[PDB]
DNA sequence: AGGTAGTCACAGCTGATTGCGCTG
């Protein structure tokens, strides 16, 4: 469904570490994975 | 291209056509004065404050330095890539082309070291001349009568002017060995 | 044909992938291998996660540990973890993934996240 | 954690400022001196990161030289006003060298960034250039060692920048093109002061921003190793590459090699 | 707060009387960002003012933001200000005032900052560089040790005082020593230059209310800031005021004076570093600090467990229930995460990150765990008939600014409890009306 | 109120059975 879609990435992409890292991005590549700077 | 060259060079009468198809295929003790002034004028030397700048000096500085000064030129050929139109810079291509292939050919020739080549380099000299005279004087009175801005055909009178140089002086060089 | 898998493994540009289970925790003849991707292991066993990560090194390479949050997990990862930190490795924890929501990837409605409960409940070894 | 370093390169030639001095014009090497001093206490005022670096460039060698005012300031001109005294009082012309030691005093520029550098501590980088302002003729005898000052600051990523007064000089242009420096000649010597205000004084991050002068049409002459003067056209080998005016049987550099 | 956060709230009047002392002309123009220095050295020798336009046009396109930046805050700073230019053009030109003392400071001009130091001759019982730094730690650590309350640091009670006002320290009982707040814990995890920094702001805010004049103190912190290590300089040629300023300056360990009747002074590198490497962090979350005083020990033990303290080093480790300890007492993340980096070992500067980014990344998640749960006490009203009825009701509450949280798919909202009897008027109000 | 032996999952090995293939 269109609505399932949108629900379930709301849900699975920004659960716990994200309702408070982008806030504080919001106030506010050596070391960085390879499917981190694509 | 290469018929438009043909056409511009064979039957405008610049080439034969033998021609075109047969290439195709310090002072004296005065500066120890000096030295000496000088080294005598700073041996008494104090730093300065107002003689460093003066306010006419910053303002002459800052006009020169803002755009549209000497250094700062803003000009600088503003619409070239528009100006004089594609249809003159086309025909301004397909003169370069052609004068550089007949230098090209005249650089082949020399250094002359046989006597053929001699009459080769006059012919290559007549036929340079004939292709100035048909094309490159109802270029110019074109671009005056359109008062262009820019000396395109300057590059051309340099190149040629240079060819034309080289010819003499190895003429001159010619004569002399004979002497 | 674990002989063939592991044969056809390396020298085959198709297939570059397997999965193992509890089988390469000893020293085997394992090709060289570059990424490393385990998925609930034993519990607090240092040995497994040390005998895993030398499957790898022979950045050249990475190898990764998936973890569910506020479950046991968390804390069997980072049990397992304090002799390869005293060996000198680093666990940088990753959060987001990037372009997780770029392509598409299985179970992306909720329709068949909730039916995969009805398969995983279905043991029953009981 | 930026620290600049501005090494101020003087052309200090004392056939050059008598010549001037004899025409009796409103610049003197006096007012060039104060110009160089007051840039220099600009850069140490930008940052207190920034150091200065000023040498005089002069025939027999070349020279290091470094009430209401700042006191570093105040010893900084001092000490630079004693340093060029004691050169220029005993600055005897004993021998017929006049052109100036251009090469040496950029190659001692360079040895005393390469120090500065390792005395800075790792957790900042020292971004260094260099600024030379030109009076005397331009050398062509040092044109090898001039070219290997500039591959050397090439390689250690050090602006070259020449603030030419009176004639050009080729070497320079080069030797900003290749090292990204600004070449600018001063059309009126009284105002130097503010054209190195205006222009030479912001760094390489600061120059991004500001509209500068374009660069001007920089000359790629040669030198030929038995004239020793600028050429067109010449011979140059294909072994060991010299450059030769006219053609010969037998390459005189290729002679070592037996 | 910086200086120019401070400067620019001042009123003009303070702004021009500030400017005449080259020392305050000179920290202004090293405050200003670096296309404004450009700008000012450019118009130093202007005697004219400049097109705004012709201005605008040095910078590129691109970095046009910086630009405005600039100019927005050398305007508000007053360095330059509006001139109406003849032709209906503005010019901009630069404090005659403000561009005479930096001229001045730069080139020369009038007399020395300081009176004399040769007057008296050499100074009977002058110290050494080194000595000067040791009296300037023993200060700061007592000053801080005073913050703590232990009795071995007994200050004045003015000073005391001082930190009343300023909020670390509050006496809820007379007689009895004030108590540290959170804030206290704050500031002491902060570096010791910010520290001083935010000291002297607060000083400077409340100097009003021991009627002292904010330019000479300033003009005088400036002066110090420019001070050359180890030199001694005349107290003489100040006011009484200036006194009491000074001796509050020994009394924080900025300067240092035998009596107080000497008419030497010699600033120390705070005074230097006031206008502006021990601790070793591994991967495996421990912590090695080559310092032997308590102020340092008490302070990374506010963060971490400490498990050994040799004579010259101290051997720690960062656990989650340190940091969770620390962060309940009120310290942020980003305060360990500074004072961390401010602090690490010249070794660790090599690495392009001076602190490895797992401990930071480590600390911040730690810190995350706390505010995982978000309470916000209110009303809910689930007792609506109609749409219509709710969304009148949500956008009175959006008005009133006393909304919580909103459902419009459910018709459930939250409003808070100030407003709740507000809600509830305009409710019964609209239903008496029907 | 606290601690150790069963127990489950998953793998290994060796010791037999036992079941399909075995010529131009
Ligand atoms: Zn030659
Ligand atoms: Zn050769």
């Amino acid at each position: 469904g269109t609505s399932s879609q949108a629900e379930a990435a709301r849900i699975l992409a920004a659960s716990w570490p994200q309702n408070r890292e982008d806030e504080e991005k919001q106030k506010l590549a050596s070391h960085l994975f390879p499917f981190e700077k694509l | 291209v290469l018929f438009q060259l043909y056409k511009d060079l064979v039957v405008s009468q610049v080439i034969s056509a033998e021609e075109f198809w047969a290439n195709r295929l310090a002072t004296s003790q005065d500066i120890i004065n000096s030295f000496q002034s000088i080294r005598q004028e700073m041996e008494a030397y104090t730093p300065k404050l107002t003689q460093v700048l003066s306010s006419s000096a910053a303002s002459s500085t800052i006009t020169a330095l803002s755009p549209g000064g000497a250094l700062m030129q803003g000009g600088t050929q503003q619409a070239i890539n528009q100006m004089v139109p594609n249809d003159i810079q086309s025909e301004l291509k397909h003169l370069y082309v052609a004068v550089g292939e007949l230098l090209r050919h005249f650089w082949s020739c020399f250094p002359v070291n046989t006597p053929f080549l001699e009459e080769k380099v006059v012919k290559m000299k007549s036929n340079l001349e004939r292709f100035q005279v048909t094309k490159l004087c109802p270029f110019q009175e074109k671009i005056r009568r359109q008062y262009l801005s820019t000396n395109l055909v300057s590059h051309i009178e340099e190149m040629l002017q240079t060819a034309y140089n080289k010819l003499h002086t190895w003429q001159s060089r010619r004569l002399m060995k004979k002497t | 044909e674990r002989m063939q898998i592991l044969q056809n493994f390396k020298h085959n540009p198709k297939i570059n992938t397997i999965f193992i289970s509890k089988v390469g925790d000893t020293s085997f003849d394992l090709p060289e291998a570059n990424v490393l991707i385990q998925i609930s292991s034993h519990g607090g066993s240092r040995r497994q996660e040390a005998q895993r990560l030398g499957r790898v090194l022979r950045y050249n390479a990475f190898f990764y540990s998936l973890v569910s949050q506020d479950t046991q997990e968390m804390a069997y990862s980072t049990k397992r973890q304090r002799f390869l930190v005293d060996q000198g490795y680093s666990f940088k924890v990753i959060t987001k993934l990037a372009g997780m929501e770029e392509e598409d990837l299985a179970f992306s409605t909720k329709e068949e996240q909730q039916q995969l409960l009805q398969k995983v409940l279905a043991a029953t070894d009981l | 954690d930026e620290l600049n370093l501005l090494v101020i390169v003087v052309d200090a030639n004392p056939i050059w400022w008598g010549k001037q001095a004899l025409k009796e014009s409103q610049f003197t090497l006096s007012k060039c001196i104060d110009a160089v001093m007051v840039l220099g206490n600009s850069h140490l005022f930008m940052n207190r990161s920034n150091k200065l670096a000023v040498i005089a460039s002069h025939i027999q060698e070349s020279r290091f030289l470094y009430d209401g005012k700042y006191e570093l300031l105040t010893s900084a001109n001092e000490v630079i006003v004693e340093e060029i005294k004691d050169l220029m009082t005993k600055s005897d012309i004993k021998g017929q060298h006049t052109e100036t030691l251009l090469a040496g005093s950029l190659a001692k520029a360079l040895c005393y960034i390469h120090r500065m550098n390792k005395e800075v501590k790792d957790n900042q980088e020292m971004k260094s250039r260099i600024l030379v302002i030109k009076a005397a003729e331009d050398s062509a005898l040092q044109y090898m060692n001039f070219m290997n000052v500039i591959f050397a600051a090439q390689k250690q990523n050090i602006l070259i920048d020449a603030c030419v007064l009176d004639s050009d000089s080729g070497l320079l242009q080069q030797a900003c093109d290749i090292t990204g420096g600004l070449y600018l000649k001063v059309p009126q010597m009284p105002s130097l002061l503010q054209y190195l205000l205006w222009v030479f004084l912001p760094d390489q991050d600061q120059r991004s921003q500001l509209i500068l002068p374009p660069p001007v049409h920089v000359d790629y002459r040669a030198a030929c190793f038995c004239h020793r003067n600028l050429i067109e056209i010449g011979y140059v080998c294909s072994v060991c590459l010299s450059i030769f005016c006219n053609f010969s049987p037998i390459c005189t550099t290729c002679e070592t090699a037996f | 707060r910086n200086l120019q956060e401070f400067l620019g709230g001042l009123s003009p009047g303070v702004l021009d009387r500030l400017y005449g002392h080259p020392a305050t002309c000179l920290a202004v123009f090293r405050e200003l960002p670096s296309l404004a220095k450009n700008w000012v050295m450019r118009m130093l020798f202007l005697e004219q003012p400049l097109p705004q336009a012709a201005v605008a046009l040095w910078v590129k396109k691109e970095f046009s933001k910086a630009q405005e930046e600039s100019t927005g805050l050398l305007s508000g700073l007053r360095i330059w200000h509006t001139q109406l230019l003849p032709g209906g053009l503005q010019g901009l030109i630069l404090n005659p005032i403000f561009r005479q003392n930096l001229r001045i400071a730069l080139l020369g001009g009038g007399k020395a900052w300081s009176d004399d130091t040769s007057q008296l001759g050499p100074d009977k019982h002058a110290r050494d560089v080194p000595s000067l730094d040791k009296y300037a730690e023993e200060r700061w650590e007592v000053v801080l040790h005073f913050m703590v309350g232990s009795p071995s640091a007994a200050v004045s009670q003015d000073l005391a005082q001082l930190l009343s006002q300023a909020g670390l320290m509050k006496s809820t009982e007379p007689g009895e020593p004030p108590c540290i707040t959170s804030a206290g814990f704050q500031f002491l995890l902060l570096d010791t230059p910010a520290q001083l920094w935010y000291f002297m702001l607060q000083y400077l805010q409340t100097a009003q209310s021991r009627g002292m004049d904010l330019v000479e103190i300033l003009s005088f912190l400036f002066q110090l800031s420019f001070s050359t290590l180890g030199k001694d300089y005349s107290v003489e040629g100040m006011s009484d005021s200036l006194l009491n300023f000074l001796q509050h300056l020994r009394e924080f360990g900025l300067v240092f004076q035998r009596k107080r009747k000497s008419r030497r002074y010699y600033p120390t590198r705070l005074a230097i570093n006031l206008s502006s490497g021990f601790i070793v962090v591994e991967t495996n979350y421990r912590l090695y600090a080559y310092t032997e005083s308590e102020l340092q020990i008490a302070l990374i033990a506010l963060f971490s467990e400490m498990l050994y303290r040799f004579p010259n080093m101290v051997v720690a480790q960062v656990t989650r229930e340190s940091v969770q300890q620390a962060i309940a007492s009120g310290i942020t993340a980003q305060q360990i995460i500074h004072f961390l980096r401010t602090r690490a070992h010249p070794v660790m500067l090599k690495q392009t990150p001076v602190l490895p980014p797992t401990i930071t990344d480590q600390i911040r998640l730690w810190e995350l765990e706390r505010d995982r749960l978000r309470f916000t006490e209110g009303v809910l009203y689930n007792q609506f008939l109609s749409q219509v009825d709710f969304e009148l009701l949500l956008a009175h509450a959006r008005e009133l600014g006393v909304l919580v949280f909103e459902n419009s798919a459910k018709r459930l909202m939250v409003v808070t409890p100030a407003g709740h009897s507000d809600v509830k008027r305009f409710w019964k109000r609209q239903k008496h009306s029907s």
